[PDB]
């Protein structure tokens, strides 16, 4: 019902069902959540991952209060974006999505503010 | 289909002669039928919880499900095959059954998986071959 039943899934999502998630595929499971760890932080992190330390990680590491912090940012925040030159600074920067791009708007939706994105996300996670 | 043993299981597990859906799944389960949430609940919403016979019938008929072959089941087990084997891990097929569409605990698909075969590589083809027999 809680995070706790909602973590376990997202696991069996990104490891793909698998017992030991890959380093990289580990990565993208902390941020869909709103989790991002410092230079030496990410360097604490074990050899080998499983389910039972994720959770443990799960538990420390995500925002409950206010599940997506990393999203604001006040000048970001209040500040409207038009949907084309967003979308121009995610081609540049990307590292993961092809076509799924067309999606993330229409989860928002041509003016756009950073508390809108972070607002729905709350309720897609 | 044994059209005997259906009149048979149905007085046995009958009460004040309404039968309870949890019964008449047992029942269902006891025959060789599968019923699913999905067909369970499409009945609740009918006559309740407790129904005769002649709401009895009309279950046994939304648990037949004659369109399930080899490749109706596995719309889930090939969407997890990205090694391309065919052989798939058992605790990989294992949370699949646990956390998605049936409440199957732990013990339940666990068990399954060792009884069908003993290896962890276990073909989610030759699975679905006996389960649905």
């Amino acid at each position: 019902s809680d995070m706790e039943e909602k973590f376990r899934e997202a696991f069996i999502l990104f490891s793909s069902c698998s017992d030991h998630i890959e380093m990289y595929k580990f990565f993208e499971l902390m941020n869909s959540f709103g989790i991002i760890l410092t230079n030496d932080e990410k360097a604490a992190l074990p050899n080998d991952i499983n389910m039972d330390y994720w959770l443990n990680f799960a538990k420390k590491h995500y925002n409950y209060e206010q599940p997506f912090k990393h999203i604001n940012n006040e000048q970001n925040t209040n500040v409207q974006i038009k949907i084309d030159n967003f979308l121009g600074i995610m081609k540049a920067l990307d590292t993961r999505l092809t076509e799924s791009d067309l999606n993330i708007l229409l989860q928002i939706t041509s003016t756009l503010n950073l508390k809108t994105v972070s607002q729905k996300l709350t309720e897609s996670i | 289909v044994d059209e005997s043993d259906v009149r048979i299981y149905f007085n046995e597990k009958s009460s004040g002669g309404k039968i309870s859906i949890d019964n008449a799944s047992y029942n269902a389960r006891k025959l060789g039928l599968a019923p699913s949430s999905i067909d369970e609940k499409k009945i609740k919403e009918l006559y309740g919880d407790n129904l005769t016979y002649e709401q009895y019938l009309e279950y046994l008929s939304i648990c037949v499900h004659d369109k399930d072959n080899v490749e109706e089941l596995i719309k889930m087990f090939a969407h997890f095959d990205n090694n391309c084997t065919g052989y798939l891990t058992k605790s990989q097929m294992k949370n699949i059954l646990t956390t998605w569409g049936d409440a199957l605990t732990d013990q339940e698909a666990i068990d399954a998986l060792n009884a069908f075969s003993s290896e962890d590589n276990i073909d989610y083809k030759l699975f679905c071959e006996d389960i649905l027999q």
